[PDB]
């Protein structure tokens, strides 16, 4: 009836323990390469994350999510784990559990994006590899909570654990290893950031300058209108150069990079229906992607 | 060595159906099915004293 | 084809669904616990801090004196009417008669006393929601159009639709059969007249927020859009028509804000050093030394006075739905809502898909 | 989206010459541009000749703004009566593959979104005329989301030179070497991307970027410390010679700064704005890649499975 599950098959040798622990292991998002009815199991692995050289980071996975699938584990059988594709196969059907390993609880009818385990495990000894499982929160926390944890770090160069979701508290804090594994996506912040800044400022030295309110949107109305005055209001114009334009473009390559990563956009959304209206932590939510 | 477990029988529940006529609380009504209600709308009773 | 409902039993302090009959929009909110700590946190300074959940708690204060609702609950409300919000801020519409009549039925065919004082108190929420800057378009979010609704004392069951056609979902009585959309005449305008673009063609249903920032009264506007534009082409049209509120959100707002002492300061000289030569420099060993910082330039950016595009806020949008028809089909007739006569927009083949939302400041 | 999927009908004038007839049956993927959603339309509408502004044939550059206010659909199959084609806006179709045969100097991988370029190389230029019908075909090249980010930083970064009364031309991808053209841009649509910019740009600057500006000298000594950190300066930032020469200091006390956070607002407010401006100078990439079949490249000139993003 046109049905489409991927499949992947376990490699013999599991021990007994191994094999309760993927009984137990339930539906929740799982990367893939690519969509085929096969698949090996290394692929599903931490270990096919890698770039080097280096086991990735926080931002690695956020690089690689967008190049890898996202599916939901379906029944787990001891031959072979099946799955749907969530960008495929689940557009025919719409016919998805999926479990919280969200502190958070889940509201009626939110988008949901998912985040690397970075709040805070699945290893198997038998097979040799781990799994990570991502956390599938919301999609407006989402913004928040990433751009939350960026600030933590930037103030190791007023508290920041705190985050309420409908009448629950949160605590960002759990220090050690957290704070060293971010740290690759807070120097991409403060190089994009201070770069943009300095350009911006390079090409009109009035906007730090003069003046504070008054000419400052003096400047920012007439900056501001549709109207065919742009470049008369904006520009400047041995001694050496000052490479801008060949900065602009390096600029836009790297915060337009940011873009894919940090929308976190809307994979799955929720409509409770014959359950509960708050879905909470290790309850199986239903799951309808956009039409 | 020999050593081995068994499945010593398996039990299970019988749900009798109650019928609403078996119960004696239908001596409190007076039940008739339509072969459509959602259909209709406001409906009354008449009574004359 | 294929449609998804949902049911979510949630009370009926701000809906009714034995009025609003079948096919209204609905609108979830964010169980306002979160509420007022984050207009303590996310708001500019200078500002008032707790005026957000001081005029919140005078609408939960407000909304059952009778019988005792209590002010909090295991159940707490999270969804609210589309006729109540066009109620709530029926004060800043264009056609003053239209605008009453939609209050009108609300005050008198909703079930309750005093509906009157929550409709401005909510509206003055609505003012609270902007000046302590917790915009409500972070609260509100899209949910799906009524086919059914189990009622009872306040609490209810709604079945809404979240997706596909606003048509395919069964009603519930074979009796009357599939619904349609009915909106309220105040909100539903059309760029199709305001753009003089006429011929065939889908068009992209569009919730929009309006925000007028000041010290003084704010407001509130919401609109269904019907247009042939993507999100990727609808910011130069909300632009167009809002321009003024454009303009005196940059200008206004900002008060109370304290500026720097002017002026701060002559400008930076990178492009001035950068070309000669005998400017000193240091290595990378060298900064965070004080002795090699000495002889460096110092500058000092002030920013307190910026009027910051997180304060030139003006209206935002949504994805709603299609209408995949070749010509739309939007029918103007009036209805009861027994005996008041509201002027309602009818439209015809509704497909739901929401998106996330957008700001166009 | 539709349950059936929806399609539409472009018409074609009987007048055919023959050999444009099976010159049209080369077409069988590309990428049409519909104005609206009208189910039956016409060659005329879809050709250059009636998608030129008024008076005014339309630069490289500004044919983006063009672009954006248009639908780009793929045609499924021709017939000799008329042309079916799938919008992407709309929900693509009954299964969700489109295929696309590639028109691109490029490669392309698994999972890679896809925006949509005008034709910019030099001598690969790719039109299609219609000598019976006087009609002339534009369909525009898909590429990889980064370098349609690039293509797009380097066409409008060369506007803003002549501006003012060398060089920057050539782009690179995996290794190879491609040029691309420049003869005029109109001076109307160089200031709209330049006014899209600045608007984004200083929407991106607020009180808590005033304490990141400080963190600048400390990148500087710590890129000599880390071999990651010296690697995304590229030894052609403004920032390194602006912290060789500017030692800022933080500005201090803040106004309320007891009950806020400056550096969450800055960092909010960046993502919404730079973050997002690889959405508002060109169009959204709506199409990623994902064969069904395990295959690592697809080769140029070759179809290839389309699945909706994001």
């Amino acid at each position: 009836a046109d049905g489409f599950e991927t499949d992947i098959a376990i490699p013999s040798g599991i021990s007994r323990p191994d094999a309760a622990a993927l009984q137990r292991c339930e539906g929740r998002v799982v990367f893939l390469p690519t969509i085929r009815r096969q698949l090996t199991l290394a692929d599903v692995a931490h270990e096919s994350f890698v770039s080097g050289g280096v086991s990735p980071d926080t931002l690695g996975l956020l690089l690689a999510y967008r190049r890898r699938f996202p599916a939901v584990i379906t029944r787990v059988l001891p031959t072979r784990i099946v799955a749907c594709p969530l960008d495929v196969g689940l557009t025919h059907a719409g016919t998805v559990n999926l479990r919280n390993t969200s502190p958070v609880d889940l509201c009626n009818g939110d988008p949901i994006s998912l985040v690397p385990p970075v709040f805070e495990d699945v290893r198997l000894d038998s097979l040799d590899l781990t799994l990570r499982f991502p956390v599938p929160l919301p999609s407006p926390l989402a913004r928040e909570i990433v751009a939350r944890l960026v600030a933590r770090g930037i103030r190791d160069l007023p508290d920041l654990n705190v985050l309420y979701y409908n009448g629950s508290r949160l605590s960002l804090l759990a220090l050690g290893p957290v704070n060293a594994e971010l740290r690759s996506l807070v120097l991409n912040m403060v190089y994009s950031i201070t770069e943009g800044t300095t350009i911006i400022l390079t090409l009109i030295p009035r906007l730090f300058a003069l003046s504070a309110q008054d000419g400052y949107v003096n400047a920012l109305l007439q900056m501001q209108s549709v109207t065919r005055e742009a470049a008369q209001l904006i520009h400047p114009e041995g001694e050496r150069r000052l490479p801008l334009y060949e900065a602009l473009v390096a600029w836009l390559t790297h915060a337009g990079q940011l873009g894919d990563t940090l929308a976190l956009a809307p994979v799955v959304r929720v409509c409770t229906f014959d359950g509960a209206a708050v879905v909470r932590s290790g309850d199986m939510a239903p799951v309808i992607r956009y039409p | 060595d020999v050593e081995f477990d068994a499945l010593l029988g398996s039990y299970c529940n019988t749900l009798s159906l109650v019928r609403f006529l078996e119960l004696g609380l239908s001596v409190a009504c007076v039940c008739t099915k339509f072969p459509e209600l959602a259909y209709m709308n406001e409906g009354r009773v008449q009574f004359e004293v | 084809p294929r449609h998804h409902l949902t049911r979510q039993v949630i009370l009926t302090d701000l809906c009714q669904p034995n009025a609003d009959r079948a096919g209204t929009l609905l609108l979830a909110l964010r169980h306002p616990a979160d509420l007022p700590h984050l207009a303590h946190q996310r708001a500019p300074p200078g500002r008032q801090t707790e005026r957000l959940g001081e005029a919140w708690g005078q609408l939960m204060e407000a909304t059952a004196l009778g019988s005792g609702r209590a002010e909090s609950g295991c159940t707490r409300a999270g969804l609210v009417s589309f006729n109540f919000l066009v109620a709530a801020c029926a004060a800043s519409y264009d056609a003053r008669d239209a605008a009453d009549a939609v209050r009108a039925h609300v005050t008198a065919n909703y079930r309750g006393t005093r509906v009157g004082a929550r409709l401005d108190r909510f509206s003055e929420c609505l003012r609270a929601m902007v000046h302590t800057h917790v915009f409500p378009h972070e609260v509100m979010r899209f949910f799906g159009g009524l086919v059914s609704w189990v009622t009872q004392d306040e609490l209810a069951s709604v079945t809404a639709v979240c997706a596909g056609p606003q048509e395919a979902a069964h009603t519930g009585h074979p009796g009357r059969p599939r619904s349609a959309v009915i909106l309220p005449a105040c909100a539903f305008v059309d760029l199709d007249a305001e753009l003089g673009l006429g011929g065939p063609g889908a068009a992209f249903l569009y919730l929009v927020f309006t925000y007028r920032q000041r010290r003084d009264q704010e407001l509130c506007c919401v609109y269904v859009i019907k247009s042939q534009l993507p999100p990727r082409g609808l910011e130069p049209a909300l632009e167009r028509l809002f321009g003024r509120l454009r303009i005196t959100n940059t200008i206004h707002g900002t008060e109370d804000m304290t500026p720097p002492a002017p002026n701060r300061n002559p400008d930076f000289p990178l492009a001035g050093l950068a070309a000669n030569p005998q400017t000193p420099r240091c290595s990378a060993g060298q900064v965070t030394n004080p002795q090699f910082a000495d002889r460096l330039y110092r500058w000092q950016p002030d920013l307190r006075g910026r009027p910051t595009a997180r304060t030139c806020t003006y209206a935002a949008f949504a994805e709603l739905g299609m209408m995949p028809e070749d010509s739309p089909r939007c029918l103007h007739r009036t209805e009861r809502f027994g005996a008041v006569s509201v002027p309602v927009v009818i439209l015809e083949g509704v497909v739901w898909r929401p998106g996330e939302w957008r700001a166009c400041a």
